[PDB]
């Protein structure tokens, strides 16, 4: 079957700036009937994927002039004139013109945008999971970037070191910012021998690190 | 208002079967084909199979083993595929797409929202929500941040909305992290205006539908 080859894996752009995915063919997508046939599929996270270009160039219903396909044999392009932050997303190509479908790898797109400084905020463990035997003490940074960010946790001023995890969301679809959890997971024991809890966030946002903190006792 | 509505999560066991559906509105149903996509997680997309309710005609990528059926009802409009004998590689999530009815060009125009199947040996399991409560360490000036944090639930998914789904503007809910338990655990955070902490109301409704879990946890400020 046909086998299509997307490039590149992954493309971060800036606002207003061009982008142009690659999509290559290992046979000829000129069908019998003379017409070339390429699709070009859009996949929002946690979304189904949606169709942008079919044959070769053609706009679906709603899809912006800022997309743009083209190509010929077994070479096609999709261009974005401007990005723009809803672009957020993996791209695919479609050929449905062999006997077997293919699609491309995927291009993950990533935005480039103006430096925003994190929002960090600090929750304390609830009462309840100190019941349950477990202390989850979350740092939240809040609609930053650039996605690089150091987070370290400080007990009693004693750095921390292999027990807290982070997650980071999606590219924000309209401001471009990311968010990111960073969760220390203790016993409740552990949790109970020391009072102080910090978190330390350096970012290129910031001129010097922040420190979110409360004590065990209130809060 | 062409529209493609697929069905809920699914979990089995290895060796167990799976019958997603697909239920199409907005066109004629018997003019077109439909088309199912498999995307296993953090995957690229494969395409698995066509069937015509134009014509009866069935096409499959690879099915030596007579694992895989797409069948349609078209009284219900309805396409279904049915997965057997499953293992945990058929992890995945599956897409139908209306297609060509006869042997032209595959175009799969509109897609369904996808179904995750999911098989493993081991128990589902519910997640436990905690409220993460807003506080003078969780506010900035005019806004405060508050959520909660859904802990210890296998499989995924785990669907969080805020106040029944009236609540979406800045919600952050994170991607699941994998716990040394082999346990999924998130946090679904809100910002809201601070001046309001006082009069309004922040539910998280935590829904786990492989577990049957559903979770209303009311988040309440301290001080």
């Amino acid at each position: 079957d046909v086998v299509m080859t997307q490039s590149p894996l992954s493309l971060p752009v800036t606002l207003g700036q061009p982008a142009s995915i690659s999509c290559r063919s290992s046979q000829s997508l000129v069908h019998s009937d003379t017409n070339t046939y390429l699709n070009w599929f859009q996949q929002r996270p946690g979304q189904s994927p949606r169709r942008l270009i079919y044959k070769v160039s053609n706009r679906d219903s709603g899809v912006p002039d800022r997309f743009s396909g083209s190509g010929s044999g077994t070479t096609f392009t999709l261009k974005i004139s401007r990005v723009e932050a809803e672009d957020v997303g993996i791209y695919y190509c479609m050929q449905g013109s062999h006997w077997a479908p293919t699609f491309g790898q995927g291009t993950k797109v990533e935005i480039k945008r103006t430096v925003a400084a994190p929002s960090v905020f600090i929750f304390p463990p609830s009462d309840e999971q100190l019941k349950s035997g477990t202390a989850s003490v979350v740092c939240l940074l809040n609609n930053f970037y650039p996605r690089e960010a150091k987070v370290q946790w400080k007990v009693d001023n004693a750095l921390q070191s292999g027990n807290s995890q982070e997650s980071v969301t999606e590219q924000d679809s309209k401001d471009s910012t990311y968010s990111l959890s960073s969760t220390l997971t203790l016993s409740k024991a552990d949790y109970e021998k020391h009072k102080v809890y910090a978190c330390e966030v350096t970012h290129q946002g910031l001129s010097s690190p922040v420190t979110k903190s409360f004590n065990r006792g209130e809060c | 208002q062409v529209q493609l509505v697929q069905s809920g999560s699914e979990v089995k066991k290895p060796g167990a079967s799976v019958k997603v559906s697909c239920k199409a509105s907005g066109y004629r149903f018997s003019n077109y084909g439909i088309s199912w996509v498999r995307q296993a997680p953090g995957q690229g997309l494969e395409w698995m199979g066509w069937i015509s309710a134009y014509n009866g005609n069935i096409k499959y990528g690879n099915n030596l083993q007579g694992r895989v059926t797409v069948t349609t009802d078209t009284s219900t409009a309805t396409a279904y595929m049915e997965v057997r004998s499953l293992t945990s590689d058929d992890t995945a999530v599956y897409y139908c797409a209306r297609d060509v009815p006869a042997d032209g060009v595959h175009f799969m125009d509109v897609w369904g929202q996808g179904t995750l199947v999911t098989v493993s040996s081991a128990s589902t399991k519910g997640p436990s929500v905690f409220p993460l409560a807003p506080s003078s360490k969780s506010t900035s000036g005019g806004t405060a941040a508050l959520g909660c944090l859904v802990k210890d639930y296998f499989p995924e998914p785990v669907t969080v909305s805020w106040n029944s789904g009236a609540l979406t503007s800045g919600v952050h809910t994170f991607p699941a992290v994998l716990q040394s338990s082999g346990l999924y655990s998130l946090s679904s955070v809100v910002t809201v205006p601070s001046s309001s902490l006082g009069t309004q109301t922040y539910i998280c409704n935590v829904n786990h539908k492989p577990s049957n879990t559903k979770v209303d946890k009311k988040v309440e400020p301290k001080s």
